RNA sequence: AAUUGAAGAGUUUGAUCAUGGCUCAGAUUGAACGCUGGCGGCAGGCCUAACACAUGCAAGUCGAACGGUAACAGGAAGAAGCUUGCUUCUUUGCUGACGAGUGGCGGACGGGUGAGUAAUGUCUGGGAAACUGCCUGAUGGAGGGGGAUAACUACUGGAAACGGUAGCUAAUACCGCAUAACGUCGCAAGACCAAAGAGGGGGACCUUCGGGCCUCUUGCCAUCGGAUGUGCCCAGAUGGGAUUAGCUAGUAGGUGGGGUAACGGCUCACCUAGGCGACGAUCCCUAGCUGGUCUGAGAGGAUGACCAGCCACACUGGAACUGAGACACGGUCCAGACUCCUACGGGAGGCAGCAGUGGGGAAUAUUGCACAAUGGGCGCAAGCCUGAUGCAGCCAUGCCGCGUGUAUGAAGAAGGCCUUCGGGUUGUAAAGUACUUUCAGCGGGGAGGAAGGGAGUAAAGUUAAUACCUUUGCUCAUUGACGUUACCCGCAGAAGAAGCACCGGCUAACUCCGUGCCAGCAGCCGCGGUAAUACGGAGGGUGCAAGCGUUAAUCGGAAUUACUGGGCGUAAAGCGCACGCAGGCGGUUUGUUAAGUCAGAUGUGAAAUCCCCGGGCUCAACCUGGGAACUGCAUCUGAUACUGGCAA
């Protein structure tokens, strides 16, 4: 229900940097990024064009911490939604909670935030919420209870969320450890190297 | 007879009722002649916990139809306004 | 006012009664071709002035006999 | 079967028992009706007619006899005589 | 706001293009099987043998209808050990109550199953010739008598089941008699038709001093309405077969009699000789139908498990009785098959209610708790009953959520595997170090589903009455099966928690070793006859994840039945050619109609489900509010261009 394994393995059949070990160091200098994703690695695929649009899907979900049925759940919501299904389905996986907590830098990793939020660390508008999914509407503040304020991990945390580059739809202030989601980020607000038509187009076979 | 009463819609340990006029030999949850309102006995504390037709529910009672304990409560406990 | 049909007279043939035939013009579900459509009917009428190939109006009533629920109203166009 | 469905048995049998006798009463008496309109007699069948009216409407209001069935007797019967008389 | 909706590929050939079949990639399921398996929420769970059933429950209630006392607990009276003050025993239904019985109501609901049924069914829309317990409104009546019969007692038959005979008693049981309509018959005149009391309380009066009498509540009867439910009719629609073309004598219609609640060949007598059928009758095979479900871009195609509406069935075949309602699942009668008891004379039974067995099968659950809620029956109510229902148990059967940690960590450790022996890879992976405690485990706290019901008051209404009863407030104890509940807090420690398939192409993911046309693999193409990316193992990787694969089944892809949306010179496909009936289509102008067509309105298209906008469960699944939708049908109002009818 959660991939627990090595990470920068994931991070390296994707080529691309992850963000999944955020943490203390600078870019990742003991990675082997690029070289070998196994044995086999050295050799250059010659990708098809269902490897594109898989790998697409699957650099998504390494991202953001998904499995295929929550992940395809994603895509039926944002298909249904009015307007653009793969703006819709980025809006969808930044409205979790778990990545909330990450773009606060109340955690380091995506998975360090889904542990906070899994630990009861977390509430959001004064409710504690225990679940990674929760769908964060905007104008909620989402806040770390007095147990686990004042522990070493979120302050770490913060201390490389300057580090990156500070979202607009937030409202990260670090001073009181609480946060505002404001706004639905736009689809030009985030990452920028994500190919969404590839997985709608995955999904639409 | 037809009574105004109670049928259990909602889902296990959380129960939804809908006040209904039945034929009173029908099922509980089966043939209705018209539904008339609710009754959600927990639903927040928010606004409402209950609606209820009171115009359609006069009328039933004008033709003849009864009304169980439930609903004459729900009555008791909306009265014209609350 | 009152339902009824037209139709003309398919046979003649019995004691005081008659046996109409009405024409529906209804379109096919699947094809959508407008299509004609038959519906034979035991028609009663006292004193049996309605001969054959005839077009009689008709409207529906208690049942007078097995099918037979249907009795004219006005004979027209008897041209032979 | 081991019940109050024993009761409904020895109840319903006593009730065939009562009903069966009115009803035979009531049939005899319809029987000298229009058996006296078998012959051309107008004043006799009136007075069977006469003789079986209270008895006729009376088993309509007791119950077993639902009462058009009441009705459809004497009409049909008065028909009879004023097709005699 | 409520349709943002459509993908291909492999294989005919030396190669090509086309045709064309086969096959794969998706979604789904009441699933089964194999490997594996942590928690929770919500659902689902005999698809086969409508096979046979042990055992326990699944329908009772009312003494405020009645005679009554079998118990239980009191009361009165008597007698006794007598502690002259408490026990023991006895007569009394005197009382709260109540076994058995009569009687009223319910056992036609609820619950099960899908055998039969291809149209006496279902769906949609009309209709007329109807009945309707309980419930409600209105108008009135509710007077006066009689004979019984259970229970009970006494005999008595029978192994039992079950009876018989003779007496006794009551009623809201039953029967007359009176009374009689805006009721039935009748054109009228007229004729005729019913009933039942019980309970609470009481000032005065009368008491045969039991109670009359007054008042209230409730019940009875009659008629007309209403609501609900049901019966009946019509039209359209709802599988396959023409290698099933004729079927039908109560058959089709009429008249009259009978019958039903009601029309009707429903039934009978007579008369006519019809009726249905290629727009598919009749016969045959299959099948419960629908809202819906699955798939689909859609049109369609398949299906109709759960949930809800309708029908049918209740061991098998038939029949009626009681009743408002049945031709009756836990009723009666007969017959039959099976099983059981027997004293051999005869008797008894019916899980397709809930659990459960045996069998069948690839396959499907506990002989649980409670009536606390919701609903039902009975009752004035208290309450009693409820295997409906609420919940719990078992099962990864599905859907949804969470977990198996997190950060750091290069000596790129050891070991494995490969190696062009340089190294590479497993791999920040592990170990080390620093943090966190979700869920499980342990200990505390603790909502909500609980509204009612009971006991006292106070006021109002009624009344002769400050009683009784009804209604409204107020107060007092209370009412939870689930349930060591949901949820909250504290504890200890990463501590209890990852498999399954695949890696030749389609199709994401590669090498070594073993085997050598073998062993074996495979959905198709096809691999294997010595260096196999296809077999078996290892290392590595890929995809999914408390699941994962295989199998079965459906739709898709399949434009490979083409209505949307195909073809026919040579790929399959133009009758050998004509004439022609039914059918389909029909030049051109004007007028009328308005059937098709179009527009609007109204009624309906059940609720749930799908869709949209919101709301509640920490979220989600789930539940839910409002809308849209249900593409339809019927009626009314219009328009008249096109099609049709009619006239020229």
């Amino acid at each position: 229900a959660r991939y627990l394994g090595p990470k920068l393995k994931l991070s390296r059949r994707e080529g691309t940097d992850l963000f999944l070990k955020s943490g203390v160091r600078a870019i990742d200098t003991k990675c082997k990024i690029e070289q070998a994703p196994g044995q086999h690695g050295a050799r250059k695929p010659r990708l098809s064009d269902y490897g594109v649009q898989l790998r697409e899907k699957q650099k998504v979900r390494r991202i953001y911490g998904v499995l295929e049925r929550q992940f395809r759940n994603y895509y039926k919501e944002a298909a249904r939604l009015k307007g653009n299904t793969g703006e819709n389905l980025l809006a969808l996986l930044e409205g979790r909670l778990d990545n909330v907590v990450y773009r606060m830098g109340f955690g380091a990793t995506r998975a360090e935030a889904r542990q906070l939020v899994s630990h009861k660390a977390i509430m959001v508008n004064g409710r504690v919420v225990n679940i990674a999914s929760y769908q964060v509407s905007p104008n909620d503040v989402v806040s770390i209870r007095e147990k686990a304020k004042k522990q070493s991990r979120v302050k770490a945390a913060l201390e490389l969320a300057e580090q990156r580059e500070k979202p607009t739809w937030l409202e990260v202030d670090a001073g009181k450890m609480e946060g505002t989601f404001k706004r639905k980020p736009e689809r030009s607000d985030l990452s920028a190297d994500i190919n969404e038509h590839l997985i709608v187009e995955l999904y639409s076979k | 007879m037809v009574t105004i009463r109670l049928a259990r819609h909602g889902a296990k340990k959380r129960p939804f009722y809908q006040v209904v006029v039945a034929d009173s030999r029908n099922a509980r949850n089966g043939r209705f002649i018209e539904r008339v309102g609710f009754f959600n006995p927990i639903a927040s504390e928010k606004e409402e916990g209950t609606r209820l037709d009171l115009d359609r529910i006069a009328h039933w009672v004008g033709q003849g139809a009864t009304i169980s304990d439930r609903v004459a409560a729900l009555i008791k406990e909306v009265n014209k306004a609350a | 006012k009152i339902r009824t049909l037209q139709g003309r007279v398919v046979s003649d043939k019995m004691e005081k009664s008659i046996v109409v035939a009405i024409e529906r013009f209804v379109k096919h579900p699947i094809y959508g071709k407008f299509i004609k459509r038959t519906t034979k009917l035991h028609v009663h009428d006292e004193n049996n002035e309605c001969g054959i190939g005839d077009v009689v109006e008709i409207r529906e009533c208690r049942p007078l006999s097995k099918t037979k629920s249907w009795t004219l109203v006005r004979v027209v166009e008897k041209a032979v | 079967n081991i019940k109050s469905a024993k009761k409904r048995a020895i109840q319903s049998e006593k009730a065939r028992k009562h009903n069966a006798s009115r009803r035979s009463m009531m049939r005899t008496f319809i029987k000298k009706v229009y058996a006296a309109i078998e012959a051309g007699d107008k004043a006799a069948a009136q007075k069977a007619f006469n003789e079986m009216q209270p008895i006729v409407d009376r088993q309509a209001a007791k119950g077993l006899i639902h009462k058009n069935k009441a009705a459809r007797h004497k009409a049909n019967l008065t028909a009879q005589i004023n097709k005699l008389a």
